[PDB]
């Protein structure tokens, strides 16, 4: 559950 | 990770929530804004506010899940991010819809008005949001796959290439296809056309007849004076040649330069001026000449036809590039390039057209050429579209670069320092939803009028609210 995507 | 307080995401999401709502209410409540362009702008405000609302709604949900403390986070993440993805694709489509709306309303203004009824625009906007939501759901499912990230990055470079094409046409090449209204004006003339035409024909010593005019350069494979010179030779043996008057101007190569004066001598009713006349006298010629022949092999800009159509000259040009897009059926005669026999038929056809009152034909040419002015409402919408795309490109640029680094250099220490500032790129994305309402207002006088009727009702829906 990150702000926006393509984060993890 | 660059930290910015959750207060900003909620605040920016609310500012655009009020602004884009005011944009949709104003366009709907104003009967003068019921045009296809404002209907695509209406959907652009919808996709803009859903992005900033979803980003603000996501921040509140994120700040709530880490406090209450699973596997439900993933589901609400897949849905919030699906609205962002679907709205982003709609944001790109709404901008391309305005671009298509501007290309057709500039060149084929009436044929676009009949096909784009108030009903058909609603079907297209509904179909756009249908394919965008379907594609948005599938994009989030396979968000980690390569084809999705290659697709979104491609869509950004497409909007980037369209922006570069618009800045080149509108700003750099401004003085290349822009008609000069302050100069190409009939107010600089005096009298009627036949009055000015008899003075011009007497200035060259000629009987009054249908006056055709060529102006340009004498070359063998460019401006097409060879097409016109052989067209006179074909028309020479005919009987309808005596009612025609030809004035050919332009210096080029001696092979054609001498051929022009060879026909000037053997026909009398042909005048060949092998000099480069000033723009003030060419303006005087357009206001007196019946038809202007532009037999160009290659003309990228229809400025040569617009300059003559302003002063009532009826152009007889080839259907090549710029001359093709400018001249329609009602404001000129088109022919195939390089065909001297077909040009002679258009000159014979233009002779029959002169037997009726061409006052409406010349009034159509003046009206058709009047719409391509830089200060006109047609070209002003193209600059408004260039601002809208240039704003969307800048606001979404760092995100799509982070998207490029995610797949090209995720392990690179330099790309890591960039991708860590992602929360700044979300704030920039949310600024596109706030700046866009400021662009519609700044570049639409009718929208500012209905904006004032609401800011006055917002002060009037408060006295009746507290009493
Ligand atoms: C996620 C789903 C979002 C659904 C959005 C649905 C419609 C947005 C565009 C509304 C159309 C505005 C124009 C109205 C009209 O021209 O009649
Ligand atoms: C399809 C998308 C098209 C995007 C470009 C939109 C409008 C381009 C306007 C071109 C201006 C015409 C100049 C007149 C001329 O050629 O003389
Ligand atoms: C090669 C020909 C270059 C001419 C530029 C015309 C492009 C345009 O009309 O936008
Ligand atoms: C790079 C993106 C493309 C750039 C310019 C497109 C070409 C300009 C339009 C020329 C053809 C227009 C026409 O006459 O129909
Ligand atoms: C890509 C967008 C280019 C828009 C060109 C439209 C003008 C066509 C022309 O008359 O050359
Ligand atoms: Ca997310």
């Amino acid at each position: 559950l990150d702000p926006x995507r393509w984060r993890k | 990770q660059l930290f910015v307080s959750p207060v900003v995401f909620v605040t920016l999401g609310v500012i655009s929530l009020l602004e884009n709502i005011l944009v949709i209410v104003a366009i709907a409540k104003n009967k003068n804004l019921h045009s296809p362009m404002y209907f695509f702008i209406c959907s652009l405000a919808v996709a803009d506010m859903l992005v900033s609302v979803s980003l603000g709604f996501e921040t509140i949900v994120i700040t709530l899940l880490n406090s209450t403390d699973q596997s439900f986070t993933v589901n609400i993440d897949n849905v919030i991010d699906s609205v962002i993805c679907a709205s982003l694709l709609a944001s790109i489509c709404s901008l391309l819809s305005i671009a298509v709306d501007r290309y057709f309303t500039i060149f084929y203004a009436l044929q676009y008005h009949n096909i784009m009824t108030v009903k058909r625009v609603g079907i297209i906007i509904s179909c756009i949001w249908a394919a965008c939501t379907v594609s948005g759901i599938l994009f989030i499912i396979y968000s980690d796959s390569s084809a999705v990230i290659i697709c979104l990055i491609t869509m950004f470079f497409t909007m980037l290439a369209l922006m570069a094409s618009l800045y080149v046409h509108m700003f750099l090449m401004a003085r290349l296809h822009g008609i000069d209204c302050s100069f190409w004006n009939e107010s600089y003339l005096t009298g009627s056309r036949d009055e000015r035409k008899k003075s011009l024909l007497s200035k060259f010593g000629m009987d009054e007849g249908v006056t055709f005019m060529f102006i340009g350069r004498f070359d063998r494979g460019q401006k097409g004076v060879d097409v016109l010179l052989k067209a006179i030779e074909i028309l020479s043996s005919k009987k309808e040649f005596q009612e025609m008057r030809f004035i050919i101007i332009g210096k080029g190569d001696p092979e054609l330069e001498g051929w022009a004066r060879s026909l000037e001598e053997k026909h009398g009713n042909v005048k060949v001026i092998t000099e480069m006349l000033s723009r003030e006298f060419v303006r005087e010629l357009y206001g007196s000449v019946d038809f202007v022949i532009i037999p160009s092999y290659f003309e990228p800009f229809g400025l040569v036809a617009l300059e003559a159509m302003c002063l009532g000259a009826i152009p007889i040009a080839s259907a090549v590039g710029g001359l093709r897009d400018i001249i329609t059926n009602e404001t000129g005669i088109l022919v195939k390039a390089g065909d001297p026999g077909e040009l002679a038929n258009a000159i014979l056809k233009a002779l029959e057209l002169s037997r009726s009152d061409l006052s409406k034909f010349r009034e159509n040419c003046k009206k058709r050429a009047m719409s391509f002015s830089r200060q006109g409402a047609n070209m002003k919408g193209a600059i408004t579209l260039t601002i809208l795309i240039g704003v969307f490109v800048v606001c979404w640029a760092p995100f799509f670069l982070h998207l490029i680094f995610y797949i090209s250099c995720p392990q690179n220490p330099y790309c890591v320092c960039f991708m860590s500032h992602f929360n700044l790129y979300l704030i920039l994305i949310m600024c596109n939803s706030i700046i866009n309402p400021l662009i519609y207002a700044l570049r639409s006088q009718e929208l500012r009028k209905t904006f004032k009727e609401i800011i006055c009702c917002y002060e009037f829906l408060e006295v009746l609210f507290q009493g």
